[PDB]
């Protein structure tokens, strides 16, 4: 898409015609090539508690996984990493790990990109994936929409009730903390800064 | 007075409600923020080296007034007449409408964050100012200066602040707005010259400067001493002033801005921004009681050789004021408004008083070749009032030429409305003329208890 001076140059463009710019923000994961993730799976200082790992028996080329939960697109949510020997959580593909944001080193990082941003210039955001934030810590295994089916074969997402993985307490908590940080760029009129979110 | 606390009235007269307003108009019509500022530097040569060929006029023929005196002794009594008939009715009221709206641009605009503010509510209140200073100076003579140096000191507090903050906000960084300052411009002889009428009227009371400030210790020497220190120390805070805004803002942000200082302060003094629509207010009321001391001078002499009413410039028996010609002023103020607008009453200012500073400094050059032998103190080199004519010359004809709007209709036919007059009441002296004014002017004194002032000319 081009430079970072390629951005700049279209955020003033869009300001000297009157418009106004809003970006996706995507709080709930990284790739796993992120340099957090890269240093949690070796446990270097703080980054250990960056994602949500747990241990697991991995042999014979295959995971058992610590419950049941599936991936949104669609098989066991829980991934064995070689390196760290457990395995970590993702709500979508093996490549995307979720961050914990039950840390509270993490929910600052977070704010750190958001005033990375408004810095820029940007108008607004668009949350994404905002009810996927938190899991239950209790771990326990979600309930089958069939209860007679034999546990081997659930591995579509939609066979499964989504209690403990999506919309759990504390998650309207991070999105309104995500408010106030934006709120310490809306104070002078005419520059509010929009907040969307996103959940289908 | 001396030298040095000569320049602090040059000073504190012409800096006023101006650079408050007009730096959204200079850049509406000259589109880019390097021309400018090169504007409201061309504008700061055309004051001082006007203001030096009045202060010729000044000391060569020593008559009270204005340019009164000065059109009479070059042109005989028509433009003379044309002078006081012009500043009664269109230079005055409409110099009182301006500040007046300019009060109220700055008290509304906080209360409507993002918002623009409805025009009922910036014209009844800035009615409510007219009436409230028209009151106060009909009643209270001591009272109007006593609060005035209260209200000088509340206007260079708030022009230091935006002036120092805008160089510090420069040594940090804050320069990408100058970055290709000439990139979309009008080489147009009607966006020009109308962005030299509102550069011109944040410099405006360079040619009230003659007669306060002949109280000096050596005259002839520190008079135009005082005008090449003090109007470019003007121009050098103008210029830094609409540095200081473009520090914060782009050009784009300050055309859609209501009152251009209040978005300043918005942006640099978060926690405490209400001290800009307070200063700037008391600033620019201070202007406009400023004007209503002065007000009868020029009636006064004027009506000494038959050319204006003398009912106007009485004064009071209770409360020693000249109430008459107070009153007068408010009335036609609050007329101006009505149909209103800043940007519609700075071309039909500009219109007026450009026409009559171009015929006095033609004056200057006529005096030359007719009226010798008449002792000159200060004298200018030549070419200072023959460019000074001609820049006067492209201000009057290239606005109805290029743009021509219908306030420009209006402002000639209420000066050669005064053309009829004269020759009416003072050309021919008709039997059915003073049957109606001596009525009048008995009446009114009896109404308001106004008395000729006990005074002659000195
Ligand atoms: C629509 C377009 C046209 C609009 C015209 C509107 C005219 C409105 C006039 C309103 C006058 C308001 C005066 C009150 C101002 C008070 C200010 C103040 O503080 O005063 C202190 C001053 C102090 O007096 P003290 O209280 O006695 O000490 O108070 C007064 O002097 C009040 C006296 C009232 C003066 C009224 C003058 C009216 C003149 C009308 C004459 C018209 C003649 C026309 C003849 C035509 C012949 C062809
Ligand atoms: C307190 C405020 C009001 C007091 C001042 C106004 C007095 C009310 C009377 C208004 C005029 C009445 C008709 C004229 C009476 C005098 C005629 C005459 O023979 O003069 C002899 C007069 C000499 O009279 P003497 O003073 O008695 O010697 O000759 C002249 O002075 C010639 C100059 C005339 C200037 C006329 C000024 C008219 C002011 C009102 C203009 C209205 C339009 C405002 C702008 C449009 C709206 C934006
Ligand atoms: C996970 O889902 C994938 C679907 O992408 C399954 O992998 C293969 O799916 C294709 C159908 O597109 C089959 O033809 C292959 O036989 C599947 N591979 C295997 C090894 O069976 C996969 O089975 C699912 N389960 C796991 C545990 O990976
Ligand atoms: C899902 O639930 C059904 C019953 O709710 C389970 O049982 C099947 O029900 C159908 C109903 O028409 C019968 O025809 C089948 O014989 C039942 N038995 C089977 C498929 O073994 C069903 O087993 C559950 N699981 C799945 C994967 O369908
Ligand atoms: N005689 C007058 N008060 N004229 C208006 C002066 C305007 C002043 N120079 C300003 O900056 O707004
Ligand atoms: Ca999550």
């Amino acid at each position: 898409f081009g430079t970072m001076e390629d951005f700049e140059n279209l955020v003033a463009a869009i300001h000297d015609k009157g418009l106004k710019l809003i970006i996706d923000f995507i709080p709930n994961h990284t790739s796993d090539k992120h340099i957090w993730f890269q240093l949690s799976r070796t446990r270097t200082g703080k980054y250990t508690d960056y994602y949500i790992w747990h241990d697991c028996t991995h042999e014979n080329g295959k995971t058992i996984p610590p419950n049941n939960w599936l991936s949104v697109y669609g098989n066991s949510s829980w991934h064995f990493d070689e390196v760290r020997n457990q395995c970590y959580f993702h709500q979508f593909m093996k490549e995307q790990p979720d961050l914990n944001f039950r840390n509270p080193d993490v929910q600052e990082e977070i704010k750190e990109i958001l005033r990375f941003w408004l810095t820029k210039g940007v108008d607004g955001f668009s949350l994404d994936a905002v009810k996927f934030l938190l899991e239950a810590k209790h771990l326990r295994d979600e309930i089958q929409v069939n209860k007679t089916q034999i546990p081997d074969t659930v591995t579509q997402y939609s066979e499964l009730y989504h209690d403990f993985t999506t919309t759990q307490v504390g998650m309207h908590d991070i999105v309104r903390s995500f408010r106030q940080t934006m709120d310490q760029y809306s104070t002078e009129p005419g520059r509010y800064r929009f907040m969307g979110t996103e959940a289908y | 007075l001396g030298l040095i606390s000569g320049i602090s009235i040059i000073v504190g007269t012409i800096i006023g409600s101006g650079i408050f307003v007009s730096p959204k108009s200079v850049l509406s019509n000259t589109e880019a923020v390097g021309p400018c500022l090169i504007i409201w530097a061309a504008c700061g040569v055309l004051a001082t080296l006007g203001a030096l060929c009045f202060a010729e006029l000044g000391t060569m023929i020593t008559k009270s007034g204005g340019e009164y005196p000065y059109l009479m002794e070059a042109y005989g009594p028509i433009p003379a007449y044309l002078f006081s008939w012009a500043s009664l009715i269109v230079i005055k009221p409409t110099s009182f409408a301006i500040i007046c709206l300019s009060f109220s641009e700055y008290v509304c605009a906080p209360f409507y964050v993002g918002c623009k503010p409805p025009q009922i509510v910036v014209k009844c209140l800035a009615a409510a100012a007219i009436l409230f200073i028209s009151t106060v100076n009909s009643l209270s003579v001591r009272l109007g200066s006593y609060v005035q140096n209260i209200f000088t000191a509340a206007k260079l507090v708030i022009v230091a602040i935006i002036i120092i903050s805008g160089l510090v906000l420069l040594a940090q960084g804050n320069t990408k707005n100058f970055d290709n300052s000439f990139e979309g411009a009008q080489l147009s002889v009607g966006a020009i010259s109308l962005a030299f009428y509102n550069g011109l009227w944040a410099y405006d009371g360079w040619n009230q400067l003659n007669y306060i400030t002949e109280e000096l210790r050596n005259p002839y020497r520190n008079l135009p001493l005082a005008i090449i220190i003090g109007i470019p120390l003007v121009t050098a805070c103008y210029i830094l002033m609409n540095v200081s805004y473009f520090t914060v803002m782009t050009a784009t942000e300050l055309l859609q801005s209501q009152a251009v200082a209040v978005t300043f302060g918005d942006r640099v003094l978060y926690p405490a921004s209400w001290i800009v629509p307070l200063f700037v207010a008391f600033s620019t009321i201070g202007a406009a009681n400023g004007t209503c001391f002065t007000a009868g001078r020029l009636i006064y002499v004027a009506g000494r050789e038959g050319h204006m009413l003398k009912v106007l410039s009485y004064i009071s028996v209770r409360r020693l004021t000249p109430a008459p010609a107070i009153i007068f002023y408010g009335i036609i103020a609050t007329i101006y408004i009505i149909p209103g607008d800043i940007n519609s009453l700075v071309n039909y200012f500009s219109f007026a008083a450009w026409l009559f500073y171009g015929l006095t400094i033609l004056g200057l050059i006529v005096m030359r070749f007719t009226r010798k032998e008449l002792e000159r103190p200060i004298k200018v080199p030549v070419v200072i009032p023959v460019l000074m004519t001609l820049i006067s010359v492209f201000l009057v004809l290239a606005p109805i030429i290029s743009k021509p709007t219908w306030e420009y209709l209006y402002c000639v036919l209420f000066i050669l409305s005064g053309l009829l007059f004269y020759f009416l009441f003072v050309h021919y002296k008709f039997g059915w003329a003073q049957k109606i004014s001596k009525p009048i002017t008995m009446h009114l004194q009896m109404l308001m208890e106004v008395v000729p002032p006990e005074e002659d000319p000195e």
